[PDB]
């Protein structure tokens, strides 16, 4: 659903064809296009803001779309599957071309630098990788499986050291400087990784 | 996806094989509705059932395209792929483009060193309605299959009398607008399968005054397809022909895709039978 | 001897004159096949049956989605009219001694 | 008690300490064994829902048959009760009163699904692997044995990664890859 | 199948003919094989042997 | 017992099963040293996981690699993949972690195809 903040009202309630759940969302900075993603369908639906029709069903993922986000620079968007592959889309103006970038395990909760040139990922192995967009290669990756504090629940039967509940990161957001990542998951801890020096700065319980 | 796409087939079978055992219960609930409406007598094995009696009190509120095409039928446009066999001759590589032009929403991907698994499996992924693959003998194209992708059926067609469009003259180029269709002489229930498997290769809802019409005619068990444009004069319609002439003949019909090669065979042209030449749609 | 198949029929001009004169009959009459798009109180006792039974169903959906660990398959169709009242739109937000929006809720085009 | 005699019998034609009409055949125990469910009150926590299906089925049977509410409303419901997967087929409208059983809803349990998908060998052994923490749904591992799993979500159960039980499987096919640290 | 027809033209007078075998399988004879003058390809319903003797009924 | 780590390497249809165990510093391919790989121009395409990170880190380990399938070239892309994966999955197991992220950042900046299989799955336009 769209909303106004001047008037507090829906513009239009965008819906799919066959009534799918929607996890996540990505909005064109020039507010023309709203993209959303599922668990049921694994097709990236694309709505226009003016006409409430869906413009296109961008597809090509095995497994669901975790997150979606747009460049603020050139407005390519990049999806984040669970078939271990970032797939970067280019949807504007007679191109309709696709580039997949394979990663090691299931990715979730992407985010893009305000440069519009780098994409930060949070895979299920814990590790956060930083890719380029104009090239498919990666700048570097930073290792997050060790510096995550994990709780033992009350009803558990395993040590807190070797449970695989919480050692990944279900979110990431670049700072607007483009130099730091804050990550947070189903764990007890939040992190502040430096991006060039590739070392965390401080860990928050 | 690969595990999801498999398991929807398994449940579609169990939803289909449930209907065959419930077709008998589908039949008997007609008798209860009519005898409640008009007519006293009621048959013996339907009399002694107390199961079906209590069952009917819910069942009184119940009520055509094929079951594979049922979810999409009018809603989503098809997107189809015309692709060629393996190292094609330059005659048939033209002829795949007339198939690419005869349908709307058709792209031509040249095939070479693809396997039929990784061309199917990299097409269910990208999401297409179906797949058109051709074959040839010495430049004359002979065979043709349409195979609906989300575990849908396939239909291997043999096509005999072809006239490629590039032979004739530089008369121009086709209309490429949404066609009307003409299906003639389809009476058989297997004939209605070939209706509903060919019809969904065209984009839904053509305009009332679009100018090109594609006839699929079935005189003498050879489905004969021609491409026509028409204009309407002060008295009569006057037509002219563009595009290919086919004769065409289906000869086997799997329920899986053309990948599968061990799927259930709905129909299969038996040649070697004492009454093979007698029947029609056999 | 005995054959085994009616062979490939030879396309004479007589066949086509039987065929293109069929097409003129179906164009001019405009009866031809095409894939058409898919489109899209009563009683005082019966309404109270309808009102009880929808209050029970919304209780059921709340229970069934909690079992299913919220992952909810959506309702297929929904069409509804609603009526909005023009208020200065500090009055549509929660009780708090500030505001973000000052104008009326109805747009100037809509009045 | 005693295998009481023949003259003891006729005075005690009705007494029995183990089997009562209140107790209703011990159906609740009899299906707690077949599906191995942990706490006792779990049955009647389902059998309150599975009864509440039929009470909505009944009053929706008391509406007249050519009512576009009623025709819309149970087909609205069979969409949900099939997506959740408690009932096998979507066609019959009288599955909703006859096939909605607790043993139907108690086999979309997680350990039954791990036995249906041939993950664990038996159904007790699947509870043993859930409680020890080897199984997961998508990102997060699941630890309650009694996790209901949607037929849609039934695609996504796997062994939790780097586990000692997903490592042993890959050794059988001689296909480990410790760059995954499987 | 060899030495039933003498020339490649003789086969063309007889194509489409419902050939049968001793073993009882049916078939048809389809095209005159060229590079030897006599033989022809014939599609049966199942795999013919080498030990087997095709016979075409005629009047 | 014996500390080992098994990693795979895959190009066109060629597998590469690289057992890596603590040892003396021999590196075999199909029961033959790595200085005897067939195509003789692409021998430095498999010296890349040796020479990128530095030849000191092979002083304590064994690299037994056996390959099947593929051609002449598409096996050389499999042994350079399974030696890179077999080296960088032994430092996360039996040697230090900070070695591994030094290696995984070394093979990355040179050529990422050493680690993850560049799968050229088709695309329909």
């Amino acid at each position: 659903r769209a909303w106004d903040l001047i008037r507090y009202r829906n513009f239009r309630t965008f819906t799919g064809t066959e009534r799918i759940q929607f996890n996540c969302l990505a909005v064109d900075p020039s507010g023309e296009v709203v993209c959303a993603g599922s668990l049921d369908n694994f097709d990236i639906h694309v709505w226009s803001v003016q006409t409430g029709q869906l413009l296109d069903a961008l597809s090509g993922h095995e497994g669901p779309v975790s997150c979606l986000s747009f460049s603020q620079e050139n407005s390519v968007l990049a999806s984040a599957s669970w078939d271990k592959t970032i797939r970067i889309w280019s949807i504007f103006g007679r191109s309709q071309q696709v580039e997949p970038i394979e990663v090691y395990s299931d990715v979730l909760a992407l985010s893009m630098r305000p440069d519009g040139k780098e994409v930060a990922v949070s895979t299920l192995k814990g590790q956060i990788s930083i890719f380029n967009i104009e090239d498919a290669k990666q700048v570097g990756n930073i290792d997050c499986r060790k510096d995550i504090i994990s709780g033992r629940f009350n009803q558990d039967r395993f040590t807190a050291k070797n449970s695989e509940r919480s050692k990944f990161f279900t979110t990431i957001h670049y700072s607007f400087d483009g130099m730091a990542i804050v990550a947070g998951g189903n764990n007890n801890s939040i992190c502040l990784y430096d991006v060039p020096n590739e070392v965390l700065l401080k860990r928050f319980i | 996806m690969l595990r999801r796409q498999a398991r929807e087939r398994r449940e579609y079978l169990y939803r289909k094989a449930q209907e065959l055992q419930d077709s008998q219960l589908q039949q008997k609930r007609q008798i209860i509705k009519q005898a409640l409406a008009q007519g006293k007598p009621l048959p013996k094995e339907l009399a002694e059932d107390e199961s079906l009696q209590k069952d009917f009190r819910y069942d009184q509120s119940l009520k055509q395209v094929d079951d594979e095409y049922a979810a999409t039928s009018g809603i989503m446009d098809p997107r189809i792929i015309v692709t060629t066999s393996r190292d094609p001759s330059t005659r048939l590589s033209q002829f795949a483009k007339e198939i690419k032009l005869l349908f709307p929403n058709a792209v031509r991907l040249n095939r070479g060193n693809y396997v039929m698994p990784n061309l199917v499996d990299a097409c269910k992924k990208s999401g297409t309605t179906d797949l058109v693959v051709l074959h040839e003998h010495r430049g004359v194209p002979t065979s043709l299959t349409i195979s609906h992708f989300p575990h849908g059926p396939t239909a291997q067609f043999s096509l005999h009398n072809v006239v490629m469009r590039h032979d004739i003259i530089n008369a121009g180029n086709q209309s490429e607008v949404n066609p009307h269709l003409i299906f003639d002489n389809f009476t058989t229930a297997l004939g209605k399968r070939v209706v509903c498997i060919l019809k969904h290769l065209f984009n839904a809802g053509p305009k009332k005054d679009s100018e090109r019409v594609i006839t699929f005619a079935n005189r003498g068990d050879f489905i004969s397809v021609r491409q026509h444009v028409y204009v309407r004069t002060r008295e009569g319609v006057e037509i002219a022909e563009v595009g290919p002439r086919f004769e065409m003949r289906l000869f086997e019909l799997r329920l899986g895709t053309l990948e599968n090669k061990d799927a259930d065979v709905e129909w299969q042209l038996r040649r070697f039978i004492r009454t093979a030449n007698k029947k029609d749609y056999l | 001897f005995d054959r085994t198949a009616k062979p490939v029929p030879v396309i004479t001009s007589e066949v086509t004159e039987s065929l293109e004169d069929m097409i003129r009959r179906r164009i001019q009459d405009s009866n031809f096949d095409d894939l058409q798009r898919r489109t899209l109180a009563l009683s005082e006792e019966l309404q109270k049956a309808h009102s009880e039974i929808s209050e029970l169903y919304a209780n059921l959906v709340y229970k069934l989605d909690v079992l299913s660990s919220v992952h909810f398959v959506p309702k297929p169709a929904s069409t509804s009219l609603e009526i909005r009242v023009e208020t200065p739109t500090i009055s549509m937000e929660d009780a708090q001694p500030l505001y973000m929006s000052n104008a009326s809720s109805l747009a100037p085009q809509e009045i | 008690v005693r295998k009481l005699k023949h003259h003891e019998q006729k005075l005690l034609k009705k007494v029995d300490f183990l089997e009562w009409k209140q107790d209703q055949g011990h159906r609740d125990t009899q299906v707690m064994r077949t599906y191995h469910i942990q706490n006792r009150e779990d049955y009647h926590k389902y059998n309150r829902i599975c009864g509440d299906i039929r009470r909505l089925a009944n009053k929706l049977s008391l509406l007249p048959p050519t009512d576009p509410f009623r025709r819309k409303h149970e087909q609205l419901l069979l969409d949900k009760l099939y997506a959740m997967g408690v009932l096998t087929t979507k066609s019959k409208i009288s599955d909703l009163e006859n096939k909605v059983t607790v043993s139907a809803i108690c086999r979309r349990r997680l350990p039954v699904i791990m036995h249906r998908l041939k993950m664990a060998e038996t159904i007790q052994d699947a509870v043993k692997f859930i409680e020890q923490g080897h199984v997961r749904v998508g990102p997060n591992l699941i630890n309650d044995p009694a996790y209901l799993v949607t037929r849609n979500m039934e695609d996504y159960v796997t062994w939790v990664d780097n586990s000692k039980i997903k490592k042993t499987l890959l050794r059988y096919r001689n296909q480990i890859d410790d760059f995954d640290f499987s | 199948i060899k030495d039933m027809f003498s020339s490649a033209m003789e086969v063309a007078r007889f194509e489409g003919a419902q050939i049968k075998t001793v073993s009882g399988i049916r078939g048809e004879i389809k095209r005159a094989l060229s590079k030897p003058e006599g033989h022809y390809r014939a599609a049966f319903e199942d795999k013919i042997l080498m030990s087997d003797i095709v016979i075409l009924r005629s009047w | 017992a014996v500390p080992s780590v098994q990693t795979f390497g895959k190009k066109k249809s060629a597998t590469a099963v690289a057992h890596v165990k603590a040892g003396k510093g021999l590196i075999k391919v199909n029961g033959s040293p790595i200085t005897l790989v067939e195509p003789e121009i692409l021998r430095f395409k498999v010296y890349e996981p040796l020479l990128l990170v530095g030849l000191d880190k092979f002083s304590n380990i064994d690299i037994r690699v056996r390959v099947t399938g593929g051609g002449h070239v598409s096996q050389v892309y499999a042994i350079r993949q399974a030696i890179a994966k077999g080296l960088v999955a032994y430092h996360q197991k039996y040697v230090d972690e900070q070695s591994k992220n030094e290696l995984k950042k070394a093979f990355t900046s040179y050529d990422r195809t050493l680690l993850i299989a560049d799968s050229r799955r088709p695309e329909p336009k």
